[PDB]
RNA sequence: ACAGCUGGUUCCAAUCGAAACAUGUCGAAGCAUGACCUCCGCCGAGGUAGUCUGUGAGGUAGAGCGACCGAUUGGUCCUGUCAAACUCCAAACUUACAGACGCUGUUUGACGCGGGGAUUCCGGUGCGCGGGGUAAGCCUGUGUACCAGGAGGGGAACAACCCAGAGAUAGGUUAAGGUCCCCAAGUGUGGAUUAAGUGUAAUCCUCUGAAGGUG
RNA sequence: UUGAGGCGCCCAAAAUGAUCGGGACUCAAAUCCACCACCGAGACCUGUCCGUACCACUCAUACUGGUAAUCGAGUAGAUUGG
RNA sequence: GUUUGACUGGGGCGGUACGCGCUCGAAAAGAUAUCGAGCGCGCCCUAUGGUCAUCUCAGCCGGGGACCCGGCGAAGAGUGCAAGAGCAAAAGAUGACUUGACAGUGUUCUUCCCAACGAGGAACGCUGACGCGAAAGCGUGGUCUAGCGAACCAAUUAGCCUGCUUGAUGCGGGCAAUUGAUGACAGAAAAGCUACCCUAGGGAUAACAGAGUCGUCACUCGCAAGAGCACAUAUCGACCGAGUGGCUUGCUACCUCGAUGUCGGUUCCCUCCAUCCUGCCCGUGCAGAAGCGGGCAAGGGUGAGGUUGUUCGCCUAUUA
RNA sequence: UUAGGCGGCCACAGCGGUGGGGUUGCCUCCCGUACCCAUCCCGAACACGGAAGAUAAGCCCACCAGCGUUCCAGGGAGUACUGGAGUGCGCGAGCCUCUGGGAAAUCCGGUUCGCCGCCACC
């Protein structure tokens, strides 16, 4: 930029999209990554391996195509982001994937936010990922009791589009119930 | 020499260009290599660890084996066998 | 296809220039051989270039050096043309002289020596201390002027 | 350098962590009925005595560290490599 | 000390200053003379002085050469003449001298010298077609004081 | 008596043929271990002194520096210079591995392995590149070829400059160098310059000749 | 009037007797540009012989035949026949 | 009775290029010397080690050299200490936690390029036990290259082996390893004089002389500032530049150490010219006389004395 | 790829600049603190929950070369330097011829305002 000795930072550095010092450390286990990126309203789940000119997705999961097995419910929530993972983990299961490692790019290692729910859909799917069990959520805020107990202080209601009332937590084992079926279409 | 070291008169082949300046890119670091394969030695001054003595840099050896996540690279110095221990940062594939 | 021919010998000679000569199948002064024109042969009379006359030969003369200085793998016997046709996959002298230069094959692979061992040049040559453009004998020549110095030395 | 006087580290006999104790090398004092002390009474006669008429030579700018590692349950003790410390004091 | 000792190049580059003390000062009292406000291609006529032979030339002959050519200069143009004098060349190498025999013999040092290639222009001056004749009579005294022959070159001027 | 110091150590021939260097040493006038020379046995198909191409390594020459760095001019942007311990650049070239050609090896067994015997660790010179020194037939590196341990031819003589590497004997043709006599070969040819005996002197401790000047 | 080139001149002083090896040489026996013919090694080519290595035959390392353009110098030293 | 080292442009004195690290020398792979150039290490740190979280520095600008807010800012900050190198969602800073600065045993490279050699060092593994982290992972001390030490003996750590017919006790011998130093740093326990000297050798090495060199010395030349009442060039002549000689001095270590007799003097012979006189000349700040300066020129001459061993030099009277 | 995710090469991708683009879609800014979590002080950030509004940022698309960068043409330059050779020149430092290689600065003109991979997706 300013002359021939200035040292312009590598594209994903400067994107600030790719922390290259944990993905280093990430890469050195042989296993493929668990990507979990979130976004403001969907969040996103992918199988990445190390590929010769750049990565190869083998399974990926947005919570957009959750919709095309029955969910009327929001996209950019706790029990969204576990069956992106159970769903991301499955398709993983199809392609031979057996082991993974949780990659969580840019976001923080926060006690039971949804990164590690996409963590612990994966591994409910079938895949060994190490893990922490009291990392992860308690198995209601996964359900979205937390949500629920949030409608519980109504007066003026939390959704706009109308999918319920009082909202409907139930919809979650419904959900689970449908992809832990081996007749599901992948 | 006025020194015996290891790093003794290597301030042009340990040293980056400007632009070649900062931590280097993963992919070649946790690059796999096969037995029998001939790979180019040379040290990248961005990485510390996993480096063989100076001397080496310009090697062209042949992996037989490894030792962790560290290559055993056969090369010849002179007349004489040795055994390098290398990471696959600082190795590269031969053409 | 060019012939070269030694004029400088061995003594104060680098020991890699040497080598090469030895590569080329000419170990004494005087000695000439028959070298394709490849890039690898290329290589090596540019290293020589010092030591050296090379060019083309001419089809007659190359046939009046042939005739004179060819000698066999092995042994005295006079390499005439019904030496060439009882020993050769050509006819007459001409036959192999044409396939040498047109490089179809080589001295060695039909049967003779690599090496055409000469006579000193008569009325003598142009000295080995200068190359052609100055007016001695070393180095390149022109199809004319090694004529002149392949057959000065029959 | 500062030293801990106690802290966590490995113990070769309990094969396990132990919280250990740190303790300079005290000199335990000599008996004299070694086969040393014998042979010095047995070779020191008239003149010379060879290597019994040496007197003991000099010091290093700075001694390494002579310490002794005592275990916190086992209260067995064992010794590490030193290294070359112009003072060493404990904390605690 | 004769230039016997120091014109040739015969020694690696020693100038590094960082790494060298006490180096007497510069002799050389001037670099710009004659009219140093106004410009160089103001000026009809430019006639160099060429160095003949690559030497290594002492400040106190760069001095001595200077002096004996700008004060022919001041004596037949005026002290505030219309001309203008470069010499473009400064004295970079530092020079050493061993002066115990021939055991740590590295000498201290006792000087600085300017490497002129050649081919090179050492002197250059300016001035009008009037005064082209008095200032190739000012290099002639200049040459003299330096170690090779030289050439008196006129760059801009075909009057004559 | 002992000496790491000086001297001497007696017959013929055939094959190969060094080292004057590295590490350690009360070691530097010596040893040991390597390098290198030689000899024997083993192994059994490759090898790599040259070149070309491919895949790599490099910051010396040069160059340049509103590209770092530090030197280093002047003027009211312009203008003047530099670097063994500077580099935005950057060779020639050296170098790893591989393929190809070449050469070499499979009865002359190469490459390699094991063992016996050494000698050697005062070196020198030319050329290229050096570092120190005013310099040196100086001191100290490095690559190379040679003397040492290399005859024969040439160079007036002359270890290392030129030709040349050499079994005996014989005929022939050249090489370096030379062809007026000494002295084998031209008082050769075409042309021009020089009047100083310039010159008749490749290289060189050895052959000087400079700045400056010359109708 | 000015520029460039060639050869020469001045600059140029040392000790037993001057020197290009000497004689001596001047449209050269100097210098530069070309050219012609020669002389001149143990090199190179060639006849015969010797040694050494290897090949064939052989018990042979005794004969005989063959191969060496790719064998033939050598101090210290290793090896071997006499 | 012995010791009192080695290196070294002879030796001594000085120094240490006597063990280590960095840049350059080093000739763009590796290797590479000198009493080569620049300069360091013989520690320091319980955090100044380890991990994790959070975060981004010098410097400058703008608003209220402490502090606060904003902007520019790939790196010039910081990272214990030479130098060179590495590092920016870190290898730096802050904070918190932690003790992997852990035990055991190896592979490999280095030390020692090639190419054998110890201690030491490093990289990279495994077994055991741990720390931190969500986890991958990181931690075999400090970002990398200096901070180091044999055998014998002692002390120390844990278990075990063993001591002469045998049992008990005492006290010993040993397997593994830690600490204690040899810096002349691959480790002797160690001062000098000799002119009273002695031996072995060396021109492998100094003093005299020869030889090379020529900085020094002597002499010359170029340029000619300057002054010489005016006048560079009658005369004097700086700076700078170019040289010749081989009388001085210095340098080198080629020749001689199974000896080439050292200074000064003397006596006798030859020579050189850069000429002091004598011959012939040119200039003059040449009236003359006496001079000053210069040119050719080596035929001849250049002498006697006082101090001092003196060469050199000072002094006296003579002298062309 | 009518705006996405993970990347490789790591400026040809930088710096600066112009234009265009989003009703149940995407990315965002955006709205908001009961919770998981958070600030040595701040729901700023981190985390979580959510769609009233928006295309002004970002981002994606098209484009500009003034600076920086990459490559190419022509000029500089077969110059500088250089491996091999020479009874070629020079008092000498040094140069030259033949042979094999061959720059750098700078100037002018072009190029470059990223390329490519995997996945997902009117
Ligand atoms: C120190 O001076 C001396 O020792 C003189 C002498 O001893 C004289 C010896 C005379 C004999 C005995 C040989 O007749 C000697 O041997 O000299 C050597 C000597 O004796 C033969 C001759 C030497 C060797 C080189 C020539 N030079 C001449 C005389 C000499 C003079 C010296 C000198 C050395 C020489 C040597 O030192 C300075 O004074
Ligand atoms: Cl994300
Ligand atoms: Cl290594
Ligand atoms: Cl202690
Ligand atoms: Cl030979
Ligand atoms: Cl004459
Ligand atoms: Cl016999
Ligand atoms: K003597
Ligand atoms: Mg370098
Ligand atoms: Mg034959
Ligand atoms: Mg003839
Ligand atoms: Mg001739
Ligand atoms: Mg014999
Ligand atoms: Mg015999
Ligand atoms: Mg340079
Ligand atoms: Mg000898
Ligand atoms: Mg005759
Ligand atoms: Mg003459
Ligand atoms: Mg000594
Ligand atoms: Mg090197
Ligand atoms: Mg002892
Ligand atoms: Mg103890
Ligand atoms: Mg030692
Ligand atoms: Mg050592
Ligand atoms: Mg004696
Ligand atoms: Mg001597
Ligand atoms: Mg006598
Ligand atoms: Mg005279
Ligand atoms: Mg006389
Ligand atoms: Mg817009
Ligand atoms: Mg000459
Ligand atoms: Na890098
Ligand atoms: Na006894
Ligand atoms: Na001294
Ligand atoms: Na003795
Ligand atoms: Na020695
Ligand atoms: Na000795
Ligand atoms: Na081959
Ligand atoms: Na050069
Ligand atoms: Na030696
Ligand atoms: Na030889
Ligand atoms: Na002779
Ligand atoms: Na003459
Ligand atoms: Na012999
Ligand atoms: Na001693
Ligand atoms: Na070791
Ligand atoms: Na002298
Ligand atoms: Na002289
Ligand atoms: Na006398
Ligand atoms: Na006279
Ligand atoms: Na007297
Ligand atoms: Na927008
Ligand atoms: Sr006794
Ligand atoms: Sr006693
Ligand atoms: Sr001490
Ligand atoms: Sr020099
Ligand atoms: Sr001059
Ligand atoms: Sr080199
Ligand atoms: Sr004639
Ligand atoms: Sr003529
Ligand atoms: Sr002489
Ligand atoms: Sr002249
Ligand atoms: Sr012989
Ligand atoms: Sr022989
Ligand atoms: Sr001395
Ligand atoms: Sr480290
Ligand atoms: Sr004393
Ligand atoms: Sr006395
Ligand atoms: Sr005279
Ligand atoms: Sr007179
Ligand atoms: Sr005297
Ligand atoms: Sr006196
Ligand atoms: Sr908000
Ligand atoms: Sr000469
Ligand atoms: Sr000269
Ligand atoms: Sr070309």
């Amino acid at each position: 930029a300013t002359g021939p000795r200035y040292k312009v930072p590598m594209r994903r550095r400067r994107e600030a999209r790719t922390d290259y010092h944990q993905r280093l450390r990430l890469l050195k286990s042989g296993k493929p990554r668990l990507v979990a990126r979130k976004s403001n309203k969907h969040v996103r789940a992918q199988l990445v391996t190390l590929g010769p000119n750049g990565d190869d997705t083998l399974a990926s999961a947005h919570s957009s195509d959750l919709a095309e097995y029955g969910w009327e419910a929001p996209t950019g929530n706790m029990p969204s982001a576990y069956l992106t993972g159970l769903l991301a983990g499955l398709r993983a299961q199809e392609a031979g994937v057996e082991e993974a490692v949780l990659d969580i790019g840019l976001n923080s290692p926060t006690p039971g936010s949804k990164v590690f729910a996409i963590q612990e859909g994966a591994i409910d799917a079938g895949l060994d990922i190490p893990h922490n069990d009291d990392v992860l959520a308690d198995w209601q805020r996964t359900r979205g009791a937390h949500i629920a107990e949030y409608d519980e202080q109504l007066e003026e209601p939390l959704y706009s589009g109308d999918f319920d009332a009082a909202d409907l937590p139930e919809h979650f084992d419904e959900l689970r119930e449908t992809l832990l079926d081996g007749d599901i279409e992948l | 020499p006025s020194s015996n070291g290891p790093l003794e008169g290597t301030r042009g082949k340990l040293k980056n260009k400007p632009r070649d300046r900062g931590t280097s890119p993963p992919q070649r670091a946790v690059e796999e290599f096969d037995d029998g394969e001939k790979v180019h030695l040379k040290i990248d001054p961005s990485v510390p660890n996993g480096r063989f003595h100076p001397r080496f840099d310009g090697q062209t050896g042949t992996v037989e084996g490894k030792q962790g996540d560290a290559y055993k690279v056969d090369i010849v110095d002179g007349g004489k066998e040795k055994t390098i221990i290398v990471t696959a940062a600082h190795l590269r594939r031969q053409e | 296809m060019h012939a070269l021919v030694q004029l400088r010998g061995e003594v104060n000679m680098h020991t890699d220039i040497q080598d090469t000569l030895e590569m080329l199948n000419i170990h004494h002064v005087n000695h000439c051989t028959l070298v394709p024109e490849t890039d690898a042969y290329r290589g090596m009379v540019a290293k020589v270039n010092d030591f050296v006359a090379f060019g083309e030969p001419s089809q007659e003369t190359l046939e009046t050096v042939l005739a004179t200085r060819a000698e066999p793998l092995e042994g005295d016997a006079d390499v005439d043309d019904e030496w060439v046709a009882e020993h050769t996959d050509y006819d007459d002298i001409s036959g192999l002289a044409f396939a040498l230069l047109s490089e179809e094959t080589t001295l060695r692979e039909q049967g003779l020596s690599p090496t055409l061992r000469l006579h000193p040049p008569r009325g003598g040559h142009d000295g080995v201390k200068h190359p052609v453009k100055e007016g001695g004998q070393l180095g390149k020549h022109d199809t004319e002027g090694i004529d002149d110095l392949l057959e000065a030395m029959r | 350098m500062q030293m801990p006087r106690r802290f966590n580290t490995y113990c070769p006999h309990c094969n396990e962590h132990q919280e250990h104790e740190v303790e300079k090398v005290r000199s335990g004092r000599q008996t004299g009925m070694k086969w040393i002390d014998r042979q010095r009474e047995r070779n020191s006669g008239i003149g010379n005595d060879g290597k019994f008429s040496k007197v003991p030579g000099g010091d290093k700018p700075t001694k390494k560290t002579d310490l002794k590692y005592r275990c916190g349950e086992c209260g067995k003790a064992h010794l590490r490599e030193g290294w070359r410390a112009g003072r060493l004091e404990f904390q605690e | 000390k004769p230039a016997s000792m120091y014109r040739d190049i015969d020694k690696p580059a020693y100038t590094r200053r960082e790494y060298i003390t006490g180096i007497p000062g510069s002799k050389i009292a001037q670099h710009k003379m004659g009219r140093k406000q106004k410009d160089a291609d103001d000026y009809p006529v430019q006639i160099s002085l060429i160095v003949e032979e690559t030497v290594q030339l002492r400040h106190g002959s760069l001095e001595a050469s200077r002096l004996s050519a700008n004060r022919h200069l001041i004596k037949e143009l005026g002290e505030e003449g219309d001309y203008k004098m470069t010499l473009r060349k400064f004295p970079h190498q530092v020079l050493r001298e061993n002066k115990d025999g021939m055991r740590a013999a590295f000498g201290k040092i006792v000087g600085t010298a300017a490497r002129v290639q050649a081919g090179e222009q050492l002197f250059t001056a300016y001035c009008n077609v009037e005064d082209a004749e008095h200032v190739k009579e000012a290099f002639r005294r200049a040459y003299n004081k330096i170690t090779p022959s030289c050439r008196i070159k006129v760059e801009r001027g075909e009057e004559l």
